[PDB]
């Protein structure tokens, strides 16, 4: 439904001429970082081991926590989506996979980094318009939320940073977008 | 909460003005070329020359925080 403006998103998400590929996916990945957790951190007090056992996306959906060969582990929604955000911000934190150093590159597989990264978080947006869309509203917090995944889709969806299978959850949503 | 709201407010505002601007920047620069009258390769490394500011940019604008 409501966004914050009549801004064009889908032109903002746009590589500006002349720019490097791997910044621009690394200074966006770092905004929506701290969209998504100032968002989540909203609610916080609304998502618990009561209310949210699994880490749901509506019933068709159970996320499981896991970076190593390690087995997946089953677990709430307030441990999973603390786990996750402490990992984005220490990859985020990282020299070799996030260099701070002007003119030092980015690693080989910095692709593969952000997309894991991107996967992750997109998972956060799922689990809070399944699961908690009624906090958001009477928060009156709906436009903000909105406005920041349809940024981050319009991102993700630009550079091919999410795979469609991995988007199903939200697809509905993603749909009216289109 | 008011902190999230103004803040994501402030930034999708921002978000749409910068990316205006630099858009104008560019056609601005293309302009500047022709009117000074540089030779295409001077074109390029003119071009290549500014964009690197932009990408340190990018990156301090990452960094500092
Ligand atoms: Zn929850």
């Amino acid at each position: 439904e409501a966004t914050l403006g009549s801004g064009n998103l889908r032109q903002a998400v746009m590589l500006p001429e002349g720019e490097d590929l791997n910044e621009w996916i690394a200074v966006n990945t770092v905004d929506f970082f701290n969209q998504i957790n100032m968002l989540y951190g909203t609610i916080t007090e609304f998502c618990t081991e009561a209310s949210c056992p699994v880490m749901s996306a509506g019933p068709r959906y159970e996320y499981h926590w896991a970076d190593n060969i390690k087995k997946p582990i089953k677990c709430s929604a307030p441990k999973y989506i603390d786990y996750l955000m402490t990992w984005v911000q220490d990859q985020l934190d990282d020299e070799t996979l996030f260099p701070s150093k002007i003119g030092v590159p980015f690693p080989k597989n910095f692709m593969s980094v952000a997309k894991t990264i991107l996967k992750r978080l997109f998972r956060v947006y799922a689990h809070i318009y399944h699961q908690h869309f009624d906090s958001v509203m009477q928060l009156q917090e709906e436009a903000h939320l909105n406005t920041s995944f349809k940024h981050f889709i319009f991102f993700v969806q630009e550079f091919n940073l999410i795979d469609r299978r991995e988007l199903a959850p939200l697809q509905e949503l993603i749909e009216k977008l289109g | 909460s008011g902190h999230m709201k103004l803040t994501l407010e402030n930034f999708y505002s921002n978000l749409i003005l910068q990316h205006e601007e630099r858009e104008t920047r560019q056609k601005k620069l293309e302009v500047a070329m022709e009117e000074e009258g540089l030779a295409d390769e001077e074109k390029k490394l003119r071009r290549s020359q500014h964009a690197r500011k932009e990408t340190e940019f990018l990156r301090l604008k990452r960094t500092r925080l």
